[PDB]
């Protein structure tokens, strides 16, 4: 069934699972033409596929060439996503294949189900959660590899850096989602928060700064405040 | 013209013969139905006055034998049987006609309804869907489940309709996942028409037989099958022009005949709105769309 607030710890058990998010797969800028009409120009995108227990992220880069000469791109994007996720599963040894794939938008269920007909034992699930994975292109290093790509490409990351050496996957996923929610609500502020103190750096093999335990508490509180405050103004408290 | 005599009518029952239905009282002197048109299949069917639950009935063709109905008080139902002694059968029928204890199949001469509803239905194909090879006629009732329904429990008493599943390897060619799911022409034309049904007549015959079992017995799996087969055509971009035109005629009579008060349980809102308004064939069912919009605009 659908994933929601009540079956939330299931993400962190020992059944292999992936989140797939397609919100950054087909990306465009809208502009005016010389004749005063409007036109889009596509830019590179990415499939965001994440194992919430290990942090492993499989970032499939979608180069703009894949849209050349195609119609109904928004619809093709969902099928392209399903095609790539299916190739990913097939590339993995059986014992690493997921038992579930949770899609963050219901429009993806049918494209993924059809592409996964060969894996009847892999459950394709929606979710009721409003997860912020769309803000993944606000993470500087992820944006940079997507925009620099000149051909299709898969890049592998650990989106929790080394956090699991000190925190549980439940705590890690809660941190990640707070950081991404913050980045989605107010990117500038969220980023100022993360980098204000220039003495806390991002290792070359990491995505986020090397905060201490106590510094993460302060950071986490600052991201909660920022998220609070636009709920303190969007519904006129 | 042919006759189906009844040994007697011991229990109060509503009897149906195709679209005509009449009330018979407990031990009324009723001895059968005469003047039944030769050349078509037929369905006789019963609803006991005591138990509106379980409408059931028998498909048959009068060319395949002499058939009669007889109540069984152990099993509690009107049973169809075959009389092999042809002299005995003519003698019985004649006596009952002379004494005028038979109702007449009441066909108006202008009316092509039954033909239009059974055009492609053949007894030989019915007997393959309803497996019971020792009888020339076929029993159906409200509760019988389909082969696809049993996959999702008694396989002997099932409706073996052709399985259609839009999210199946059969439906979907590797490497055309998107193309084949959004435009089912491959599944319709190659898998089903050329592969399984052989021709569109056989396809239409199963479709009419599914509708008829849905309408007369409220056989839920039959209704599911009818909508599936309509949807497979409507969701195919490439359909022979002769099939489209015939499909519009088929559906038209089905909707014309469908009882108005069972339209909420026998019509699937989603399938119809999709077929009439979104599908490739949204402009190809003029008669069906015209009758649907004047009779059931609530569904749309
Ligand atoms: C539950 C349910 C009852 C019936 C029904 O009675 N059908 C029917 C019967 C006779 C005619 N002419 C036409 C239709 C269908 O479903």
């Amino acid at each position: 069934g659908a994933m929601n607030s009540s079956n939330y710890a299931e993400l962190f058990n020992n059944d292999i699972k992936l989140f797939v998010d397609d919100t950054n797969v087909y990306r465009v800028t809208v502009h005016k033409t010389f004749e005063g009409n409007v036109a889009t120009k596509a830019i590179n995108g990415c499939i965001f596929t994440l194992n919430p227990k290990t942090g492993h992220l499989f970032l499939k880069i979608i180069h703009t060439s894949v849209w050349a000469g195609q119609k109904r791109l928004s619809q093709l994007a969902k099928w392209k996503t399903a095609e790539e996720v299916s190739a990913l599963v097939r590339s993995l040894p059986k014992e690493e294949q997921p038992k579930q794939i949770i899609v963050t938008r219901k429009a993806m269920l049918d494209p993924l189900e059809v592409h996964m007909l060969d894996f009847p034992n892999i459950a394709i699930r929606p979710t009721e959660l409003r997860l912020p994975f769309s803000a993944a292109m606000s993470i500087d290093k992820l944006s940079d590899v997507v925009m620099k790509a000149t051909e299709p490409q898969m890049v592998l990351f650990n989106i929790y850096d080394d956090w699991l050496d000190r925190i549980s996957s439940y705590t890690a996923f809660s941190r990640l989602t707070l950081l991404l929610r913050a980045l989605k609500t107010n990117e500038e502020s969220a980023k100022m928060i993360l980098l204000s103190d220039p003495t806390i750096t991002i290792k070359s093999y990491h995505l986020w700064p090397s905060f201490t335990d106590e510094q993460w508490i302060t950071i986490e509180s600052q991201m909660r405040d920022l998220i609070l405050t636009e709920y303190g103004r969007k519904y006129n408290v | 013209m042919n006759t189906v005599p009844f040994t007697s009518a011991p229990i109060e029952v509503t009897i149906g013969i195709d679209q005509y239905s009449f009330n018979v009282k407990e031990n009324q002197p009723f001895h059968g139905i005469k003047d039944i048109p030769i050349g078509h299949v037929h369905v006789i069917h019963f609803q006991h006055a005591d138990n509106s639950s379980m409408r059931y009935g028998y498909w048959f063709d009068c060319r395949m034998g002499n058939f009669y109905i007889q109540y069984d008080p152990k099993d509690g139902l009107y049973k169809m049987m075959e009389e092999r002694d042809g002299a005995k059968f003519e003698n019985i029928v004649h006596n009952f006609k002379e004494r005028q204890m038979m109702v007449s199949y009441p066909k108006i001469d202008e009316d092509d309804t039954w033909y239009n509803l059974t055009e492609f239905v053949q007894m030989d194909k019915i007997r393959k869907i309803v497996r019971k090879d020792e009888n020339q006629f076929s029993y159906v009732d409200s509760s019988m489940t389909t082969v696809q329904e049993n996959e999702l429990s008694d396989p002997a008493h099932s409706l073996n309709y052709t399985v259609i599943n839009f999210k199946s390897r059969e439906a979907i060619r590797p490497g055309h996942e998107m193309e084949d799911f959004l435009d089912k022409s491959y599944y319709l034309n190659t898998v089903m028409l050329q592969g399984i049904f052989k021709n569109s007549s056989n396809y239409f015959g199963e479709l009419q037989f599914a509708f008829l079992n849905a309408m007369f017995f409220g056989n839920y799996g039959s209704s599911l099958q009818w909508h599936a087969m309509i949807e497979l055509i409507c969701s195919s971009a490439t359909v022979p022009k002769h099939m489209l035109d015939k499909l519009d005629e088929i559906l038209y009579y089905q909707i014309k005949t469908l009882p108005e008060q069972y339209s909420d349980i026998l019509l699937n809102e989603r399938v119809w709105n999709i077929c009439l308004y979104s599908s490739f064939q949204k402009n190809s069912l003029h008669n069906t769309e015209k009758i649907m919009e004047n009779k059931y605009p609530e569904l749309l």
